[PDB]
């Protein structure tokens, strides 16, 4: 599994890819693992399955939550808090193998100045939290040569339609290099799903959008 | 006991008279909700699900309660089984099963009148429901319109007059406003289930937008 | 404690002699369910097992706790032990014990009156059987038909005199909407415990069929 | 408090005397059971162990919540020690105990009298013991027979009168038929704890035997 | 320790050795194990004495405290569940040593055709059923031994005398391959218990008739 | 049970009217608290968080423990979610539902009445909000000023006469000093939420300080 | 153990092997594994029996439960979500050796397009879930080989019949590599079971029917 | 209720009244203790913590109770936190807190009254402080002199009139010896809380040193 | 990760790098180690991630609480308490991995001589805490190699500024012996945080000033300075 997302001008993408594995098995190709989990929020979990969907589930259940019972929604800081408490609850079934890690990606509607309201936090098993300060992050098998191509292509970024492309290449290159990691499968036409947030809140990004790009890249690289 | 429960049903039944008057009406656009309220932070009308809302007359701490009680089943049910299996009835029940407890165990009867609305999920079509619980725990669906707090009889009958099935939000908005009579952005709380919207149906209707429509 | 207990059935028979009636009947296809019910969607008859319903008359909110209470109890002994040593005998002495227990020692008695129903299972021969639960935990069977809610010497004596053993559906139906009436499809709900359904013999008859059998 | 216990014996004492009667008598074949019971499926004879019978006059729900508390007390013990350890004499001296208790402590005293019968093991020589338990936990040993329910007077005169040591299980059956008399096979439970029987001592007696017996 | 079951025409036959041991030394020579539960039904129990002692005991209490309470007896089905749960309430006990398997015969009085109303069920320790359908069932340390005895002898089942009989002889099989199981000890005179149930009831088998099978059975193998 | 309700309800008004009066009232650098306060170390006006303050009259220790029961809210809350999440308004509800169920349940009533003040985060533009909590959890929350404690009338009569809307510090105090009235730096408690702080907008006045504005 | 489900126009079916063996001893020949858990689904475990047959049993209790209580029946999301659950529930004995995997095949009757309504899902030790989007699935010791035969069979469903056809191969497939997944017995007369839901409800398959299609295949390999 | 509390005043009132009588007196040195006390071995005075003295008037049993939970308190505080964070302040709010919960949940209230004294630490310059608490949980911080028990109003007025700011110990011994009049060894106890010493200021003055400032 | 903390005449300072690392590799460049807890004081923490935030947050909570309760702050030995307390509640998960010290800096108002007012003190895993008497005080993986050039620097503190310097330097110098300890990164201007407290309380040292010393220092070292 690779999760990467990365801050853009006036946003913030964030990607997955579609695999899952029982050791050298492919044990599946449409795997979801990017979830909005509210109007300006998206998580993206790598690890056990099971403890993924219930994260993202639950994470979304308990912003709403909030809004509904408190009338506004929680600060960015404190949907930080919230996921950060969530994974340290789990840190016995970690130990256990049940170990999964979420990347939150968001659009902080108060902070100041919007250009770079883009938020990407990361977690460790513990419950420890990280904003990132460096422009994109990744999470899952893949997440150092995801981190490594990112390192050298971050600089094409200047936009949200370069930010994508710069995503999903990230993708490409994590897959090209990690086996529990999939590439783009051009024979079944499943591609890495990815979120975008800016001011008008997060949104899924069309497959097709994803499709060309990757086309893109591999006639590129061809 | 006999005695008892005819005092406690009293001191409810007076409570609620004595408390500022709600309406909800079921219009082209979904459920309208409309209450005389003069605060700007403390409400009666809320969210309680994606097609579901909640109205209340009577003592605020008491009906807010009642609300977070409903709010917190709403959200363990919809993540014990799935979103699209709660529903308006299933709260009302829910409201008519705690009102009946607490009118009969509590140490004082909670005085309180509750109001809860369902509109369809997006692109289907269902009349909108309306549930009023009592505070015995008495429960009544209703087909146009609820009326709560205070004296009721009056604007039950000027909305039994002036209500058209269907009405569009900025006439339905009046007729409310109207039957209340029997109030400006200032003393007006107002709330939709707009069953045009994709998930969450609840939206308030305040300031500029509130006053454009009075 | 004479005097409070007095009081207490006082309280219950009040609320029950105030509510709408009911009434279960056996006929030859099963035992017909039929009570005056204007709503749409609360329900005072219910299925609770395979061979086994469920009919209530007077407080909602309290004959529901008790319908699912039933369901539970059910649930968890056909799952216990097998579905076929869940009877309608089982769930009459079950509610008999929890009302008697409610009327004693709860702050207000429940003012309801229930019915358990059960009939044959698929392809064997036996008499419907009918048990009648109190508010203080009487309970009796009957062989015919059972009346609840509201006044029902009228509607007993009706019965007492047009009621025939083995009816047709039709006739069954007829019979009791009559005896009853001492109302159209907005204002009844009808069921059946069909002894013909290999499994669940439980049947809501709602609308159009309902229609056309009025 | 002289009153309150003055209102609760009065209470409990009124309950039984408005139920249908009950005698058990000891006889050649060991103690028989004989009850005004129109039901045919409620019960208010019941075996309770191996050699051990329960019969109870009063408020149905009542006693069958003691039935089974005794037949749980019963089967606990025969686990936890012998089978043979358990005794009439125990289970009687249990009922005082519990009734006792429900009578001073319990919101409404229980409307019942209980009777607990033990014969002898198989093989052995031993006049059968009966036991009587009223509302308040008073207990006694009865040589001959024993009568609960309704109105006692008629019924035990008429036994005093024809009552006979030894007797045959027709003979003993129609001496007690008619005693209850001061019915048929559709308003008579009738059961016997049969000394010749190796285990289990408990068989009712019903349809065509019971009507071969009268 | 072996115990065998079959179904003939019209009822089931249930028997077992008597032998205990503990590791190579005979410890017991008329150790009981196979028990009346019911009216209609039977339960043998293979491994620890304590744990068998206990289900067949409280087994046949739980059964009559049933039907004393609800005036009926439990349904056949019914009787498999609570033997069931019973069993997998000792899984933790059975996890450290204190394992015990029993084998229930019966005969369903509420069954369509009386010719096959006799009913085999078998346990597994974590509280698993079968209703055997194959017509006869064993369980103990010669079981197998039982098993592939009865596969040949069976097609001469055909009555309640001839169960019996080829219920005896799988027995013998059995102590004849299994040092843990014993056979007919003619010096002191002690034989297999067993226990026939049909449309009548369930009745323990003479030990005199037993007796004359393990006989008949010897000399036809001298 | 209507009786009792009306009982405390009345022996929580007389202590409530028997105490030292307190006054808060919006002003343009925020809100500002003024009590009759004779005490050197005893305090009725208190933080409770960043931007939110806590004024109280009547029973010391009673609204002493309700002062250390909010912040210890307000600080979980802030821990557990993010200190922006916490709101006078929050607060306000917490002491609306404490109250109400402390007037109901506990032996006797607090003699209390309460008020939460909000000011606007370092920088923002947002209206103060001030809340009034009073002994039987009813609410409210008001735009201007808020008076509690003894005779309330001719205070707040007063504070309707010369209230004006974004006075400076020197002419608030005036103002709530008079209204008062209707009192020397030894005989008053003084603070503000000042909402021109960067975090923590209390901030108490006292002797010189307390000397400049007076 | 071997159990599969594939989906065809119109429907789902699902199919399972009966055979249970301790180690290497065939311990039964007519086990079911698959079963009709309510109106419009079916479950087939794999692993552990005792587990396996109270998942069954309880799952479809629970199903009916709900739709007494509240009037309707549950979502099917619902259901999906409620039987995931209490396979979370028995995680702890899972990791004891008491593991039991179930395969969920379904109709949702409130599905937009009723040819593809059918509705296939997956299940981890943990709780997981998934629902498939290749048209086909497997669970239990043979599981590989069943999926691989499907991969080549599955371009030959059309309809309920071939869809069954497909599922019975891929069974026979599944025993002809995987000694713990048992082949049609033609001695015995013991043969896969089978359910097939479509918007008429979930019914067992008869074993005839069963029975046909294996002489079928069994015929088409000799050759 | 309000008879209830009404009485309970009273009763404490009473037992207070009825009680000797005690001063705290400021001094130059630091606070004074003086009660009317015959007993040789049962103490109204006590050291509670280092710079922190106590003083009681009432029902020895139930004030020795309050004087080893203060100490408990003041010991468990000073152990968690540092000893410097103990305060008479901080021990007079939770006398006060304990008097509420006793005076209006116990069985019958405390008859007692209780002063808590603090003087400067070692080398600092700060007022003593008296703190008063009542049997209602009732607070107030006095400046100069303390009376509690019997009839204290001569006692105060005498104080009043003879009372110097920052008086020797013998003079303030004296003044306070005379208010009480309104006295020798053998029936007085005399404590003070020394501002001299290093750490623990509490000491007593018993016998000949006693005699000596006489 | 490395955390000094200096007195200097009238006040104390506080410093730590930004570097996380899991095994070798390097997992954050930017992380902040020192936080203000109340007005007079700052806690810096070595180790375990989760458990340094934690303890931090809940620390300045659990102090500003009993402000607000008791209407006034905590004596420095209770702050120091209640930090040891906290410690000792770690001490079970500490036992199993999840291991975090703090260092404690702060300057006691209630102090008799305003020059030595200043306070750093130490805690072991077990809640054990020792009041510094040396001067200077370092936890984490590079706290010997700052101790040690502390021992030949501190003589030249004699002000806030020079304590900053010193500080900044043993960060330096700890960094340039531990790979787990991050350096001033000029790249991408990332450098150590610090705190200063003194009678006016307890403030954040700009990033400016702190650049600006990084910069001399390593200038001193290349010799460019000469």
């Amino acid at each position: 599994t690779t999760i990467v997302a990365l801050k853009y001008p006036g946003g913030v993408v964030m990607a997955g890819d579609r695999r899952s594995t029982q050791g050298n098995m492919i044990s599946g190709r449409d795997v979801r693992k990017v979830y909005i989990t509210d109007d300006y929020t998206a998580t993206g979990i790598a690890g056990t399955a099971a403890v993924a969907v219930e994260f993202a589930r639950l994470y979304a259940v308990e912003l709403e939550h909030y809004e509904k019972l408190e009338g506004v929604p929680l600060t960015f800081a404190g949907k930080i808090n919230r996921l950060a408490i969530m994974v340290r609850g789990n840190l016995a079934a970690a130990m256990q193998g049940l170990l999964a890690l979420p990347l939150l990606a968001g659009y902080d509607i108060h902070a100041s100045d919007p250009q770079s309201a883009g938020r990407i936090v990361s977690f460790d098993a513990a419950g420890g939290w990280n904003i990132e300060e460096e422009g994109y992050q990744a999470v899952g098998s893949g997440s150092l040569f995801a981190k490594s191509s990112m390192k050298k292509l971050y600089s094409q970024v200047t936009d949200g339609d370069s930010g994508l492309r710069v995503a999903v290449e990230a993708l490409y290159d994590a897959a090209d290099d990690d086996s529990a990691t999939g590439g783009p499968d051009l024979v079944r036409g499943i591609f890495p799903t990815a979120v975008i947030i800016d001011a008008d809140g997060a949104v899924d990004v069309p497959e097709s959008r994803i499709a060309e790009l990757a086309r893109a890249i591999i006639e590129s690289r061809s | 006991m006999e005695q008892a429960m005819r005092e406690r049903s009293e001191l409810a039944r007076k409570g609620i008279a004595r408390a500022k008057s709600v309406v909800a009406l079921a219009y082209a656009g979904g459920v309208l909700f409309v209450a005389e309220n003069p605060s700007r932070s403390l409400q009666k009308i809320s969210e309680l699900y994606d097609r579901v809302g909640f109205a209340a007359a009577g003592k605020f701490n008491e009906f807010d309660n009642l609300r977070r009680g409903g709010i917190q089943f709403a959200d363990t049910r919809g993540y014990a089984y799935d979103r699209r299996d709660v529903t308006g009835r299933q709260l009302a029940n829910v409201y008519a099963q705690t009102l009946g407890t607490i009118f009969t165990e509590q140490a004082k009867p909670y005085e309180v009148e509750l109001c809860v609305a369902e509109v369809a999920h997006y692109g289907e079509t269902k009349r909108p429901e309306l549930y009023r619980i009592t505070y015995d725990g008495s429960i009544a669906d209703e087909p146009h319109f609820v009326v709560m707090g205070g004296t009721t009889e009056p604007i039950a009958n000027a909305l039994k007059e002036s209500y058209a099935e269907n009405a569009s939000l900025t006439d339905a908005l009046r007729i409310a406003v109207a039957a209340l009579r029997a109030l400006g952005v200032a003393s007006l709380e107002v709330a939709v289930l707009d069953a045009n919207r994709p998930r969450r149906a609840f939206r308030r209707i305040t300031g500029s937008a509130l006053q454009a429509l009075l």
